[PDB]
């Protein structure tokens, strides 16, 4: 029943007596599979996981500087030098300044000056690599087994599909089992995609774009205190009037990066695993071992009661929840639609094949789904005098 | 935020209904309506959810319904074991949860009995010890649900008041006590009155 | 067998902070949100907040927005609620209760059957007092009694006439005041003919402070 | 002497017997003024100040959000609403999400959802307005009065020029006084310039550019807790799969702003006053009351000694510092250049008019500046047998 | 009249912090940088840093980079030096000294005549001790003496034979140890013929602790 | 960082020179060379700056010069009032300031006199009190400048040593004291020696 209420819902009808049914599962979608003499089954791709990612490279998009220092020399005394020039955490630059008797030099003219400042990253973004073999697709199945909405594993199963194990068989208790032969390697191509993390938000980006980012970077396996390459990308030096030189940081580039990510897929993180809420999986479902659990039940004879008002889903089907006064459960629910209440000739069809009451206890509930004809018809639940009806209009 | 009656009672074998009234943003807006049973000294137990659904194991004597902004829990065939506090709850449009005030359910094991009220002033020794408490004793009422109002010379008072939850006497009726805490000067400023409300009746005492 | 086991009772001073744990067994912890609901004595249930055990996301009631932190440890299958800047109004039993998250790992809408299992509850008493004995005052068919004021911690035991008088005796449960200290009273109903003739002594003892007190009550 | 050693040094020669001399003072420049029978004077614009600026407007270039909340409604129950929508610190947006029996709604379909989040500024930039009348130019004057480099107010004066007081007279003790008639209103036009402050750095920017900045802003007179207009400039909402909606902050725009400021003049702050290290002032100097202080001194007769090696400045002049053994001070320094040491015929000229020894104490020092001819010549200091010489080559 | 006046002496414990002030008069405070130079007792001068009073910019020696803050208050014409995380090596006289900034308000190159005026200096003693009396040991033409160990604070006064013996007597200035406590010794040169015959008693008293001690010295 | 001789002396009326040697980044690199005079108990006083310049008021008996990495302060016509410590200083290429070690200037009022050295072991009482100090007394030297070296069995020792600045005796020669602090066990491990150096001579004592 898990597709009931999903707007992006597809209905797939297999051939009577057929073995296979092709489906396309997409994040945000849900497929209801029907076939004659089989239980109706809802199937949905709920998660896509990437595991064992490897850190590729980190980029500093916001930096700061401190501990600025200078060395200066008189004209003809050569180039200035600071020992911070031998420290990779520092950025340095040389210029010339006017010197003379008034500031302590025996000769007049241009004296060398060098200025250094310690670079530190405020905020960085990290890129991690993806191996296509490390994908895992999680598929949920939910049988239309007459269970009602909000029941606190026979109607429900979880299946995991991987590149190395593209086939699964989900066992559905009394309903038998369903086979899945999927195509995980087809679809989203992680050949050229890195995983980018910035400020606890995540995207899938193209490698080519990631490798051409004009920002300081440190190596994937550089841990603890980082060593920044291309610090000059965020630091500039200015001089004024042959009197001094200062060092400034270019402001944060976070907005430029966010702008470049407008056309990119978004992702989340599950510990060390990446979780994508986008993508699809093409599967072939084997129906040979799927069975109707309650096809041998007797008819229910006691009185039904609507516990909710029947409700139209976005695709024109109708959901019906009823409470059953009797004790002869398990039993088949008499359920149909009719235009002529005297004939009780069936019109429309049910989506929930073989609606049943399961429990032998009184006042148990069940739910079913119907596909009414266009126009007016009566939903008829139960048999004989105590049957209940609900007049329906479709479109 | 959700309003339910303070007390409800019935004879064994009969039916009773407990209402729970909210607003269009909790009870009248969604089907996230639940009922919990709480016996003394234990955690609440889910009895109903989704307005009408029962967890497996909960007797079908319990049933639920909803109309506009009011939800209802009906218990038929009352048994002595159903005696407890009952709470409705709803998820809200804001993603929060709200509970009702709680309803004491009594399964009547004796005829209803009005309370006896006695009002003690501050003991002459207490004022000499520089504190003043006024004490209101309520005894021999059944069912055990009361509300108490304190008045200082015909005007309500809510500060300084504390009241106990009714406790069983040895004769199986109920008793309760209410204190009004005062400085010796406040007490000498004014009359003071304690009025108990039980099953719609009110008994009043003054000192 | 699903079980939620909470830590034992705690007494704390106003302004301090409490952290209470709730350990889950019998179900997969990361597939559920853990809610915290408190209940002041004699009062209604009050929802405080929840944490999604699978991804760590939380949601707090606006009443508790600043003072509450709810965390989780997945290895220990344990949820934690911490309340800071305590006041007298925080004295309550704190429960945890579960609800299932959806199959995408998110907790946007709850399930219809939220709070199907509850922890056993943890008593938290906010008071600034320290171990101290009570003050005993008198009170006077007729009803007489014994007022036992300003003690800490519980309990107090009261008898009448050293146990000779048991009939018509009722000792009330304690009341916790704005003081931060408990109070109670004990009442006995006796015939009015015996008032001036017969003596009625109230025996209150409070072992935490090891104080045994006897107090005559008379018109 | 303050121009000695400045690379951007201009020499201005007034007419003999002239009254006026036109000069152009620029930040980073220095002008040496010479005239027959007058002391040589150095003049320099050292500071330009803007006072009484008024705060115009502040822009948030980096923001953050917190206290995110949502309200949702079932289909046919109308639009969601949160009371945070009435709070100007919050940004809010509506969308639709799938609802149905499974999440507590009696009807299936699109339900209203609104999401709000509290906006806060991390970093802002402030624009202040300028009134042209509130400019102050500070001019330093330094007479070539034979004082040496590093002497611990007769040779030095400070003059202040304003739009309302464009004329000044600087008194130079024994040298008389110098008159200045300047054109402060001409020059840098503060008509269309605001003063921008960001991260304790400052620029002069154009008003047109400042008023078109696409960022949240608060009013100049909004103090304490700011009220942000156009918060939407840094906040966006996203939704996914008709299941949820989140709110995100656009990253810091600091780098875009820094980029737009590449072609802008930089400034500093002196308390509440703005200080510019760029600009100029055109002045006319009145020389009528300027006098030579030591024109009546007698010649020095005792021995001079070089205390430093004469040094060539960047413009080919030469500075000479000497110590004087005698006690007949104050006296005129015999000083010249010669190609023929027998003739002692003067060649070249002095920049320091009337070089003198001032003190009557022994072993006092003085400094002078010379303008040698091209080629070889002798610097000759003193008279007779004890005279000292230094052979010079120019170019 | 140019004057720089510094605050009075201070005693502090290792790990704590000192703040010393230097108030300038007779010249325009904002036109100058104020430097701090310290001098351990008996040792050389050591430059610590400077602040530009006109714009607040500072420069610290790398030896003092983390522990030193130099600030200024223009309204009070006062410079401040604060040294944190003190150690035994910080015991010194702290001086301020001025130098002029250029006419653009900047202090890139100093003037040639830097430090032309100095403050009077402020003694700072880093020690963990508290008021305590000394231990007195003996020491033996011949020279004998009195070792006065481990006292705090200064001073100690020493006489010999209650003042009868003054000739050939010399009392040394105190030494501050790694202990954090002072020590000194007093020596007297006497004839060797008198050693076994004549007695020599050393009178050390230390009033801070109010301790008067007399100690005989003999072979 | 700047090196100047420890002590310098001359007769009244004569000339003396105090050298100050640095590097190409302070004294050999710039003219920011200064000399300060410090009398006991007072702040330093600027005597020379810019290598050769005198502040107004400083007598012309003081003069300065510089050659390579060495600066020189010459004082002619020595007077008793010139007796003080003198310090050179330089601004550095790094924008810092460095001072020299300081030179004691003595104006000789009596012939030079070698020191008398006496070395006291730990007193027999001190070891019983669980501490051990060795004391070296130097007396009757002139001028008052010495260096002291402590040895533990013919090998240098620098830890535990403290030494006083020479102080005037009543007979106007100089005295000084040096302590070596030891645990009673260290002392019993080894000989110990104190050697004083005065005017290039060395006097040694051992215990
Ligand atoms: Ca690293
Ligand atoms: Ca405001």
């Amino acid at each position: 029943i898990r597709c009931i209420g999903v707007s992006n819902r597809d209905f797939v009808e297999g051939m009577s007596g057929g073995t296979w049914v092709d489906v396309v599962l997409e994040h945000g979608g849900c497929v209801t599979v029907m076939a004659q003499d089989k239980p109706t089954v809802d199937i949905e791709l709920v998660t896509t996981t990437v595991s064992n990612m490897a850190e590729v490279r980190s980029y500093c998009y916001e930096a700061s500087i401190s501990d600025m220092a200078s060395d200066s020399r008189c004209p003809t005394q050569g180039e200035a030098y600071l020992d911070k020039q031998s420290d990779t955490q520092y950025v340095c630059k040389r210029t010339l300044v006017d010197r003379g008797w008034g500031n302590g030099c025996g000769l007049f003219g241009k004296g060398s000056l060098v200025t250094c400042a310690k670079f530190a990253c405020s905020k960085k973004m990290t890129g991690k690599s993806i191996q296509p073999e490390n994908l895992e697709y999680r598929i949920m199945l939910s049988v239309h087994g007459s269970q009602h909405s909000g029941m606190i594993d026979e109607n429900r199963a979880k299946v995991e599909i991987t590149p190395n194990s593209p086939r699964a068989e989900a066992t559905l208790g009394g309903f038998g089992s369903l086979g899945l032969d999927c195509e995980p390697r087809t679809g989203l191509d992680f050949s050229d995609l890195y995983y980018l993390t910035m400020n606890n938000k995540h995207w899938l980006v193209h490698k080519e774009w990631f490798h051409d980012i004009p920002l300081p970077w440190h190596a994937g396996a550089d841990t603890g205190t980082p060593h920044w390459n291309n610090k000059e990308a965020l630091v500039e030096f200015k001089d004024a009037h042959a009197k001094r030189q200062t060092v400034v940081v270019l402001g944060s580039q976070e907005g430029a990066v966010h702008t470049a990510l407008a056309g990119a897929l978004e992702a989340e993180m599950d510990g060390a695993k990446g979780r994508l809420s986008s993508g699809h999986l093409k599967c072939r479902l084997k129906m040979d071992k799927l069975r109707l659990k309650g096809v041998s039940y007797s008819l229910c004879t006691a009185a039904f009661t609507f516990t909710k008002i029947p409700a139209e889903t976005l695709h024109g089907t109708v959901t019906v929840e009823v409470q059953y006064a009797g004790t002869d459960g398990p039993c088949k629910v008499p359920a149909q639609m009719a235009v002529d209440m005297q004939t009780l000739t069936p019109v429309g069809r049910l989506i929930t094949a073989n609606p049943v009451i399961t429990e032998s206890t009184e006042n148990s509930k069940m739910m079913l789904e119907l596909d009414p004809p266009f126009g007016d018809s009566y939903i008829v639940i139960g048999v004989g005098e105590k049957k209940i009806t609900h007049h329906w209009h479709r479109s | 935020a959700l309003t339910q009656p303070a007390s409800v009672s019935g004879s064994p074998g009969q039916s009773i209904t407990i209402s729970c009234t909210g607003t269009s943003s909790d009870v009248g807006g969604f089907n996230y309506v639940s009922w919990f049973q709480q016996h003394p000294g234990k955690a609440p137990k889910l009895m109903l959810y989704d307005v009408t659904s029962r967890p497996s194991g909960v007797s079908s004597r319990f049933s639920g319904s909803k109309s506009g902004n009011t939800a209802s829990l009906t218990i038929s065939g009352l048994q002595a074991e159903d005696e407890a506090d009952y709470y409705c709850s709803s998820h809200t449009s804001r993603g929060t949860w709200v509970f009702g005030g709680g309803t004491k359910l009594t399964v009547l094991g004796q005829p209803k009995a009005a309370p006896s009220v006695t009002l003690f002033p501050p003991s002459s020794e207490e004022l000499q010890a520089n504190k003043a408490t006024l004490v209101c004793l309520i005894s021999d009422f059944y069912p055990g649900a009361v509300t108490v109002a304190w008045k200082a010379d015909s005007s309500p008072v809510k500060a300084g008041v504390e009241t106990t939850t009714p406790s069983k006497q040895s004769n199986n009726k109920y008793a309760a006590s209410s204190y009004l805490s005062l400085t010796p000067e406040q007490w000498k400023s004014h009359s003071y009155s304690c009025q108990v409300t039980h099953e719609g009746s009110t008994v009043e005492k003054t000192v | 067998e699903v079980q939620l086991v909470e830590s034992g009772a705690e007494v704390k001073k106003p302004g301090a902070s409490v952290k209470v744990s709730c350990k889950a067994s019998g179900y997969t912890f990361t597939s559920y949100a853990m809610h915290w609901v408190r209940q002041a004595p004699g009062q209604r249930l009050e929802w405080m907040g929840w944490i999604n055990a699978g991804n760590g996301n939380t949601k707090y009631s606006q009443k508790f927005q600043d003072r509450v932190t709810i965390t989780r440890d997945t290895s220990a299958s344990t949820a934690y609620m911490e309340l800071s800047s305590l006041r007298s109004e925080d004295t309550a039993i704190y429960y945890c209760a579960r609800d299932k998250v959806d199959d995408y790992g998110d907790y946007w809408f709850p399930t219809l059957w939220y709070f199907d299992y509850w922890g056993q509850g943890t008593l938290v008493t906010v008071s600034s007092a320290s171990t101290k004995g009570p003050s005993v005052f008198p009170l006077a068919t007729a009803a007489l009694g014994c007022l036992v004021k300003d003690y800490f911690p519980e309990p107090v035991t009261v008898s009448w006439n050293s146990g000779a008088l048991t009939s018509g005796v009722h000792t009330f449960p304690a009341v916790l005041q704005s003081s931060g200290l408990y109070s109670l009273s004990s009442v006995v109903t006796v015939p009015s003919s015996s008032l001036g003739t017969q003596t009625y002594i109230c025996n209150v003892n409070h072992k935490p402070s090891n104080t045994k007190v006897d107090k005559r009550v008379e018109p």
